[PDB]
C-alpha cells in the first residue's frame, strides 16, 4: 500500500539539519496542502542525526538520513519515498 | 465483649477478622487463638472524666519517674474536656 | 600507565596454562567421581566442566585470564585432596530446579521479573 | 617491576561471583540524594549514592511481612563525585541512569525589599 | 577540659614526629604520607612498590626492631581508583610502639607478597585473598580460608551484599543439599540514621 | 511472698497456667494487620 | 567588579553585594543552624539561633540579615558563640511539652537534632510550663498548639505564597497564640504543604498520623502524575508497601512544594484496586479467572476481528512504554484507531510540530517575564503549582497578568479582560490600551488554559491566539530567541500520547465504531456501549475502575504510578523516568509486559523482552525521551502560524468559562482522587 506517515527529525547545528531547515522553513506549504492525510511529524531536541523515516505498510519503518545534504537533494528524497 | 463474625471465631480489638475462604482459619485447627479478653476503649469510660478548678493544668501518670513524662494541658475548649496523648484520662475546669 | 601483570605477556601463555589446567581437571574428574562415591556419568560432568570453561571464553585481557587460571588451580587441588566433601561437588551441579527460562511469556505469567 | 601494562577497560564482573541473572536484569541509578523537605538542611548532599532499582516484595502469609527475592535490595554506595560513580558501575559490570546534581539557585533578598514604597513585594502582616 | 576528658603527652607527639621525619628521610624512594595523629600512633602510606623494601627495613636497622606483626586488611574505599588499601600493623618488641603501614593497591595488580620477611602473614595474605581477591604473586600457596569452597563472590567487598546470593537447604528429592537464591523470611530494614548539621566543624571537607 | 502477697492491678490472671505446648490449646501465629490495598469489588449488575 | 572579601576563619571568599552572611557561609560548608530563616521565604529574624561572633563588636548579630561590609572575619567557633547558641538553646526548651513519644516528628525534629549538636545537657526551669490548646484548622491537617515555638515561618508562608491571610499572632510576651480568631476551618490550596513547612511537630499529616516514625520507612526517588509538571516525589515505603510521601526539589520546576491532591492520593491508591484478570460469564455475570483461558479470549477475538474495527482510547495516567507496546502491537496486526481522552486539534500541525501542543516556554523561565495574559482556564484549580510560580514572579518582580473568561478565586489581583471570542479579535485588531502594552512590551507570554480547548472552539481559537503570538514575536523585537506563546495540560498521558503522534480525541471512533477496543485508563464515559456496536469487546485495563468497570467486558488489572520504572513526560519536554517503590498487590501484572505477552499468546511476536530493548524502541520513536531531566526548546513558530491558516473557521460569542471552578471540582475529578475517603472528608468540610 501508500504512504502513511513521515518522520523528520532535526537539530540546532549541522549542515545537513540547516538544509532541511530551510526546506522546512520554506517549503512546508506543499506537502500538507497536497496531502492532507500525512500527519508528517517533525522532531527538534537538541542534537541528533537528521533523519528521515517513514511509517506505512503493515509496519515498515523504512530508513534514510539527511546528513549533509542539499535541500533539493533533501526534496527529491522525500520525493523518492513518497 | 468480643463480636462473632459468619465465620464464627473471636475476633480482636484490630479488624483483622478473617474471610470464609481463608486457610488460615483452617491453620488455627487444634488450637486455640488466644487473644485479651479486657480490651481498650472500653477502659476509657470507666475512668471518671475528673474536674479541677485551675486552667491550664498537669497529667503525669500516677508516679514520679513510673510512667509517662509530665505534660500539661490546657481547658480552653469550654466543653471539650482535655486529653493526655499518653494517659487517654480527660480533664475539666470548674471556675 | 604502568601496569604490572601476573604471567602473561601475550595470551599465548595464557592459551598453554588454560589449556595445561583443562588436562589437568580431565585427569581430575574421574578419580573425584570415584571417590566421593558420586551419582552422575563421566560424560555429563565433563560436558558441565567444559561448558564452564566455555562461558567465559569472551575475556581477552590477560591478567584476568591468569586470575582465572589461579582459581581454578585453588579449586582444583581443594577438589583433588579430600578438603570439599560431596556438598560442594553437587554445588558444582545442578540438579535441584532451578527450572527458570528465559521466555517472555513465561516471565510475563509468573510476572514482575523483567 | 615496570610490566606489561596496557592501557585497556576493567572486566570485574566474571571475579566478583554475583550471577549473570543480576548483572544484566538489575540497574543501577546513581544520584546525589535530594533533601526530605520538612527539615531544611543539606548534610545530606555532598554524596553521590548509588542505588539498585526496587522490585517484588509480596506478603509472608503467616505474620503480614515483606519477603523478597533480592539479594541486592539493601545495597547503597555513598561515594564522593561523579566520575568515580561511572567508572566503578562501569567498571563492575551492570548498567546505570546518570541523574545531574541541583543546587539550589542563589536569591536575591532584603528586609528593605520587605519594606517597599511603590513596588508591590510587601509583607503586609507585621 | 580536664576531668573525664583523656589527657595526652605531647613528648610522645615530638617523638613519634621526629622518628617519622628520620624514616622519611632515609627512605624516600616510597615515602608520601607520614601522618601523626592526636594520641600519638604512627602511620606511613606508602607505593606498592616498596613493601618488601621497606618491611626488611622495619624488621631490622636497631633504630626501629618491629618484629611483631599484626593486621593486614584493605579497606574497601571506593571513589578511588586505587580501592583497597592494605595495612600492615607493626609493633615493637624494644620500644613499646605502634606504627601503621598503609599501602595502596588496585582491584588486580598485586602487591609483592609480605610472606617472604614475615612469617605471620602466611594465613593473613590468604584471608585477604578469599575474603577480597587481592592476588599475591610469589607465594608459597593461596586458597579459600574462612569461606566455604563452593562459595564465591569475594564477600567482604562493598559490592556483595549482607546475604549471600545462595541459600542452602536440605530436600529429599535428591537426597542431599542444595543451594538457591536467597528467598529471605524479612527485609532487613534500613535506617537512614545519617543526621545532618555538620557535628564537627574541624573535619571539614572544601566543597565545589 | 505471703507477707506481702498482692498488687493493686484489676487485670492479673486467675491462673498463670503451666507451658500448655503440645496441646489442642496454645498459640498459633497470625499477622495482626488489616487489608493490603482493598481489592476491587465489581458492579454486579449485568450488561446486554 | 563587585566582590566582598569575607574571612571564614581565616579562609577567604568572596561575596556578591547585598546579600547575607548566611549565603556565604552557607557557600564555604558551614552550615549555621538556624529556625526562622527558609530559603523559600522572606528573612524574619524572630528565632535569634543564627548568633555569630563577628570581630570587633562587642554585640553578637544575627546571619540571616546582616550586610556584608567589605573585609570581614567571621568567627563561627568561638567562645560566646558556642555560649549564645547554649543559652538560646536553653531558652527554647523550656515551655516545650514533654511529647516527643507521641509526637509525628521523631525522626525528623529540629530542636532534638540541633538540641544534641549544640544545645546544653542538664536542664533547668523547675517549674512552670504553660500550655497552649490546640486549634481545628482543616480535616487534612492535624495541629497541636502547644509545640509552637512561635517561629512564624507559617504566617509568612501564608501572606507570601498562600495569599490567603488568615494565620495571625494574637497576644505579647509568653503569650502568643499562632492561629485563625475566628474558629474558621482554614481550607485552601497547598494546605497540605503546610506540614512540611512547620519545623517542629506543631503541624502534622492527619491521614498519615500515627502509622510510622521516619526512620524505618525507606525513601524512594519517582516522579509525579496527575499535574503535568511533576514535583519530584520522594516515597517513604514500608512493609513492602507504602507509608507517604514528600516533594523533593527540583531546581527549575516545583522547587519545593507539591498538590494538596498529590499529598493526599495514596489513599485512595490503596482503596479499591483491580487485581485479577476478570471474564464474563454465562449469566451475564463477572468473575474472575486465570491468565491463560483470558488472554486466550481475547487473543482469539483479536484474530478473527480485523480491519479498522480495533480501537484503543489511552487515557488517564499510562505510560509512553505502554503507548509503544500498544502502537507495536496494533500495527502488527493490521492498522489503528488509537485516541486519547481528551480533545486537541489537528490542522495546523497540531500532532506533530513540537511548538504547538507543549509549553514552549520555560516554566523557571517565566519569572523572566514582563506581561503576561491568560486566555480561559483556572490555575489555581488547574496546577496550583504553576500559579505559585506566578504569584512568585508577580510578588518578586513585576508582571501584568490578564484573565480572559472567567471571574474565579486567583488571590493575586489580576487584571480581567471580558468574556469573548470577539475581544480576543478585538486584540488581534485589536483597540485596548493593554494591546498596546502586549505588541509594544519586551517580553510577552500568553498562557493558554487547555479547559477553553476542549470546547467545539478549538482550531478557531488556537489559531487566533498563535496569530497573536506571530503578531508579537514578528513585532517588538523579541528577543531571540523567546517566546510569547505557551499552553497548559491537566493529564501527563495526554501530552505524552501528543508526543508519540497519536490521535488526540475520540472523535475517529465516533466516526468508526469498532468490533473491539481497549480501554487504557478509560475514565468516565468517554464512549458508551450506545454508540457502538452491541457485541462491543471492551478490555479495560488499570486500578479501582470505577466507571468502566461496570461497563466491564474483560478487565485486566493494570499497574499505577508508583509500582514501575517507566517514563512519564511533563508539559514541556522534559523526560523524567519514575522508579519502582511497591509491587502491585494481587496479580496486577506490568502493562507493556501483559501487551508483549498478549502478542506472545496470540499468533504472532513482537521483537522485544526488555524493557532496555522498550527503551530502544523509544528511542526510535523519539530521541529525546531517554535523555532523562534534560530540556531543550522547539521553535517553527512562524511556520505554525502560517499552516494555522488552513481552515479557516469563526468563533462564538457564547461566554467561555472553564469545568475547574472551585474546590470541590479540583478535588474531585481524577480517579485516583475520586477512589479516597479523605478526599470525602474534606469536601463534606468545604461543604459543612
Ligand atoms: C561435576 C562436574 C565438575 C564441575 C563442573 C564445573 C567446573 C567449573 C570450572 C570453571 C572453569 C572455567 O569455567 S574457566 C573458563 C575459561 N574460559 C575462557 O574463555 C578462557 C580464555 N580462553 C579463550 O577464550 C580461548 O582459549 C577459548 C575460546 C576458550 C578456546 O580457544 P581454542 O580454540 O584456542
Ligand atoms: S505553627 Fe509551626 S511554622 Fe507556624 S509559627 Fe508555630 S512552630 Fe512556626
Ligand atoms: S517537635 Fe517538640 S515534641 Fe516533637 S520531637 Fe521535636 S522537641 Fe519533641
Ligand atoms: S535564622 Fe537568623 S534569626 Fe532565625
Ligand atoms: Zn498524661
Amino acid at each position: 500500500l501508500g504512504l502513511r506517515e513521515i518522520r523528520i527529525h532535526l537539530c540546532q547545528r549541522s549542515p545537513g539539519s540547516q538544509g532541511v531547515r530551510d526546506f522546512i522553513e520554506k517549503r512546508y506549504v506543499e506537502l500538507k496542502k497536497a496531502n492532507p492525510d500525512l500527519p508528517i511529524l517533525i522532531r527538534e531536541c537538541s542534537d541528533v542525526q537528521p533523519k528521515l523515516w517513514a511509517r506505512y505498510a503493515f509496519g515498515q519503518e523504512k530508513n534514510v538520513s539527511l546528513n549533509n545534504f542539499s535541500a533539493d537533494q533533501v526534496t527529491r528524497a522525500l520525493e523518492n519515498v513518497l | 465483649g468480643v463480636r462473632t463474625s459468619p465465620t464464627g471465631e473471636k475476633v480482636t480489638h484490630t479488624g483483622q477478622v478473617y474471610d470464609d475462604e481463608d486457610y488460615r482459619r483452617v491453620r488455627f485447627v487444634g488450637r486455640q487463638k488466644e487473644v485479651n479478653e479486657n480490651f481498650a476503649i472500653d477502659l476509657i469510660a470507666e475512668q471518671p472524666v475528673s474536674q479541677v478548678g485551675s486552667r491550664v493544668i498537669s497529667c503525669d501518670g500516677g508516679g514520679g519517674a513510673l510512667g509517662h513524662p509530665r505534660v500539661y494541658i490546657n481547658l480552653d475548649k469550654e466543653t471539650k474536656t482535655g486529653t493526655c496523648g499518653y494517659c487517654g484520662l480527660q480533664f475539666r475546669q470548674q471556675h | 600507565t604502568s601496569v604490572k601483570p601476573i604471567f602473561s605477556r601475550d595470551m599465548n601463555e595464557a592459551k598453554r596454562r588454560v589449556r595445561e589446567l583443562y588436562r589437568a581437571w580431565y585427569r581430575e574428574v574421574p578419580n573425584t567421581v570415584h571417590l566421593f562415591q558420586l551419582d552422575i556419568s563421566v560424560k555429563q560432568g565433563r560436558d558441565k566442566v567444559r561448558e564452564m570453561f566455555k562461558k567465559n571464553a569472551h575475556v581477552t585481557d590477560p591478567r584476568v585470564v591468569d586470575l582465572l587460571v589461579i582459581k581454578g588451580k585453588m579449586e582444583l587441588e581443594e577438589t583433588i585432596n579430600v578438603w570439599k566433601q560431596r556438598t560442594h561437588v553437587m554445588r558444582f551441579f545442578h540438579e535441584t530446579e532451578a527450572p527458570r527460562p528465559k521466555d517472555f511469556l513465561s516471565k510475563f505469567y509468573v510476572g514482575h521479573d523483567p | 617491576t615496570q610490566l606489561i601494562t596496557v592501557d585497556e577497560k576493567l572486566d570485574i564482573t566474571t571475579l566478583t561471583g554475583v550471577p549473570e541473572e543480576h548483572i544484566k536484569t538489575r540497574k543501577a541509578r546513581i544520584f546525589v540524594p535530594a533533601r526530605n523537605n520538612m527539615q531544611s538542611g543539606v548534610n545530606n548532599t555532598k554524596k553521590w549514592k548509588m542505588e539498585f532499582d526496587t522490585r517484588e516484595r509480596w506478603e509472608n502469609p503467616l505474620m503480614g511481612w515483606a519477603s523478597t527475592a533480592d539479594p541486592l535490595s539493601n545495597l547503597v554506595l555513598t561515594f564522593s563525585t561523579k566520575e568515580d560513580a561511572i567508572a566503578f558501575a562501569e567498571k563492575n559490570g551492570w548498567s546505570y541512569d546518570v541523574e545531574e546534581r541541583k543546587v539550589p539557585k542563589p536569591k536575591s533578598k532584603s528586609y528593605g525589599a520587605n519594606f517597599s514604597w511603590n513596588k508591590r513585594t510587601r509583607v503586609s502582616t507585621k | 577540659t580536664r576531668p573525664t576528658v583523656r589527657p595526652r603527652n605531647d613528648v610522645a607527639h615530638k617523638q613519634l614526629s621526629a622518628f617519622g621525619e628520620y624514616v622519611a628521610e632515609i627512605l624516600p624512594k616510597y615515602v608520601q604520607q607520614v601522618q601523626v595523629s592526636c594520641f600519638s600512633e604512627l602511620e606511613i602510606c606508602i607505593h606498592p612498590d616498596g613493601v618488601i623494601p621497606v618491611l626488611t627495613f622495619l624488621r631490622d636497622h636497631s633504630n626501629a626492631q618491629f618484629k611483631s606483626l599484626a593486621d593486614l586488611t584493605a579497606v574497601d574505599i571506593p571513589t578511588r581508583q586505587n580501592r583497597f588499601e592494605i595495612v600492615y600493623n607493626l609493633l615493637s618488641l624494644r620500644f613499646n610502639s605502634r606504627i601503621r603501614v598503609k599501602t595502596y593497591t588496585d582491584e588486580l595488580t598485586p602487591v609483592e607478597s609480605s610472606v617472604s620477611v614475615y612469617k605471620a602473614a602466611n594465613w593473613y595474605e590468604r584471608e585477604i585473598w578469599d575474603m577480597f581477591g587481592v592476588f599475591f604473586a610469589n607465594h608459597p600457596d593461596l586458597r579459600r580460608i574462612l569461606t566455604d569452597y563452593g562459595f564465591e563472590g569475594h564477600p567482604f567487598r562493598k559490592d556483595f551484599p549482607l546475604s549471600g546470593y545462595v541459600e542452602l537447604r536440605y530436600d529429599d528429592e535428591v537426597k542431599r543439599v542444595v543451594a538457591e537464591p536467597v528467598e529471605l523470611a524479612q527485609e532487613f530494614r534500613k535506617f537512614d540514621l545519617n543526621s545532618p548539621w555538620e557535628a564537627f566543624p574541624a573535619y571539614r571537607q572544601p566543597p565545589e | 511472698p505471703t507477707v506481702k502477697p498482692p498488687t493493686a492491678r484489676k487485670f492479673i490472671w486467675t491462673n498463670h497456667k503451666f507451658n500448655l505446648s503440645g496441646t489442642p490449646q496454645q498459640y498459633v501465629p497470625y499477622s495482626t494487620t488489616r487489608k493490603k490495598i482493598q481489592e476491587w469489588v465489581p458492579p454486579s449488575t449485568p450488561y446486554k | 567588579s563587585n566582590l566582598i572579601e569575607v574571612f571564614v576563619d581565616g579562609q577567604s571568599v568572596m561575596v556578591e553585594p547585598g546579600t547575607t552572611v548566611l549565603q556565604a557561609c552557607e557557600k564555604v560548608g558551614m552550615q549555621i543552624p538556624r529556625f526562622c530563616y527558609h530559603e523559600r521565604l522572606s528573612v524574619a529574624g524572630n528565632c535569634r539561633m543564627c548568633l555569630v561572633e563577628i570581630e570587633k563588636a562587642p554585640k553578637v548579630v544575627a546571619a540571616c540579615a546582616m550586610p556584608v561590609m567589605k573585609g570581614w572575619n567571621i568567627l563561627t567557633n568561638s567562645e560566646k558563640t558556642k555560649k549564645a547558641r547554649e543559652g538560646v538553646m536553653e531558652f527554647l526548651l523550656a515551655n516545650h511539652p514533654l511529647d516527643c513519644p507521641i509526637c509525628d516528628q521523631g525522626g525528623e525534629c529540629d530542636l532534638q537534632d540541633q538540641s544534641m549538636m549544640f544545645g546544653s545537657d542538664r536542664s533547668r526551669f523547675l517549674e512552670g510550663k504553660r500550655a497552649v490548646e490546640d486549634k481545628n484548622i482543616g480535616p487534612l491537617v492535624k495541629t497541636i498548639m502547644t509545640r509552637c515555638i512561635q517561629c512564624t515561618r507559617c504566617i509568612r508562608f501564608a501572606s507570601e505564597i498562600a495569599g490567603v491571610d488568615d494565620l495571625g499572632t494574637t497576644g505579647r510576651g509568653n503569650d502568643m497564640q499562632v492561629g485563625t480568631y475566628i474558629e474558621k476551618m482554614f481550607m485552601s490550596e497547598l494546605s497540605g504543604n503546610i506540614i512540611d513547612i512547620c519545623p517542629v511537630g506543631a503541624l502534622t499529616s492527619k491521614p498519615y498520623a500515627f502509622t510510622a516514625r521516619p526512620w524505618e520507612t525507606r525513601k524512594t526517588e519517582s516522579i509525579d502524575v496527575m499535574d503535568a509538571v511533576g514535583s519530584n516525589i520522594v516515597v517513604s515505603t514500608r512493609t513492602g508497601e507504602v507509608m507517604r510521601i514528600l516533594p523533593r526539589m527540583h531546581e527549575d520546576i516545583n522547587e519545593e512544594w507539591i498538590s494538596d491532591k498529590t499529598r493526599f492520593a495514596y489513599d485512595g491508591l490503596k482503596r479499591q484496586r483491580l487485581t485479577e484478570p476478570m471474564v464474563r460469564n454465562e449469566k451475564g455475570l463477572l468473575t474472575h479467572t486465570t491468565w491463560e483461558d483470558a488472554l486466550s479470549r481475547v487473543a482469539g477475538m483479536l484474530q478473527s476481528c480485523q480491519g479498522n474495527d480495533v480501537a484503543a482510547i489511552a487515557g488517564g495516567l499510562v505510560d509512553a512504554e505502554a503507548l509503544i507496546a500498544l502502537k507495536d502491537l496494533l500495527n502488527r496486526v493490521d492498522s489503528d484507531t488509537l485516541c486519547t481522552e481528551e480533545v486537541f486539534p489537528t490542522a495546523g500541525a497540531g500532532t506533530d510540530l513540537r511548538s504547538n501542543y507543549l509549553l514552549n516556554t520555560t516554566i523557571a523561565g517565566v519569572e523572566e517575564a514582563d506581561v503576561v495574559l491568560l486566555v480561559g482556564t483556572n490555575p489555581r484549580f488547574e496546577a496550583p503549582l504553576f500559579n505559585a510560580r506566578i504569584r512568585k514572579s508577580w510578588l518578586h518582580n513585576d508582571l501584568k497578568v490578564a484573565l480572559i473568561g472567567s471571574p474565579v478565586d486567583l488571590t493575586y489581583r489580576y487584571d480581567h479582560l471580558g468574556d469573548s471570542p470577539k475581544i480576543l479579535q478585538d486584540i488581534a485588531s485589536g483597540s485596548h490600551p493593554f494591546s498596546q502594552v502586549l505588541q509594544e512590551a519586551k517580553k510577552p507570554m500568553v498562557v493558554l488554559g487547555s479547559s477553553a480547548l476542549q470546547r467545539n472552539d478549538g482550531a478557531a481559537i488556537l489559531a487566533a491566539v498563535s496569530n497573536i503570538a506571530q503578531k508579537i514575536r514578528t513585532s517588538s523585537g523579541v528577543t531571540g530567541d523567546w517566546k510569547v506563546m505557551n499552553i497548559l495540560h491537566r493529564i501527563a498521558s495526554q501530552v505524552a500520547a501528543l508526543d508519540l503522534g497519536y490521535k488526540p480525541g475520540v472523535e475517529a471512533i465516533r466516526k468508526n465504531p469498532p468490533k473491539m477496543l481497549f480501554l487504557l485508563g478509560a475514565d468516565g464515559g468517554c464512549v458508551t456501549r450506545q454508540d457502538l456496536p452491541k457485541d462491543c469487546f471492551i478490555v479495560y485495563q488499570g486500578h479501582h475502575g470505577d466507571v468502566g468497570a461496570p461497563i466491564a467486558d474483560v478487565i485486566l488489572p493494570g499497574a499505577a504510578y508508583t509500582e514501575k520504572s517507566a517514563t512519564y513526560v511533563n508539559t514541556e519536554g522534559r523526560a523524567q523516568q519514575t522508579k519502582v517503590a511497591v509491587m502491585p498487590p494481587g496479580l496486577a501484572r506490568e502493562d507493556w509486559k501483559i501487551i508483549r505477552a498478549l502478542s506472545e499468546i496470540a499468533g504472532m511476536t513482537l521483537p522485544y523482552d526488555t524493557l532496555d530493548q522498550v527503551r530502544n524502541r523509544l528511542e526510535e520513536v523519539s530521541p529525546n525521551l531517554v535523555r532523562y531531566d534534560d530540556v531543550e526548546g522547539a521553535n517553527y513558530f512562524q511556520q505554525a502560524s502560517e499552516l494555522s491558516k488552513l481552515v479557516n473557521q469563526q468563533l462564538l460569542a457564547d461566554p467561555l468559562v472553564p469545568p475547574q471552578l472551585t474546590i470541590k471540582d479540583f478535588y474531585m475529578t481524577d480517579s485516583i482522587s475520586r477512589a479516597s475517603q479523605t478526599m470525602a472528608k474534606c469536601v463534606k468540610a468545604v461543604t459543612e
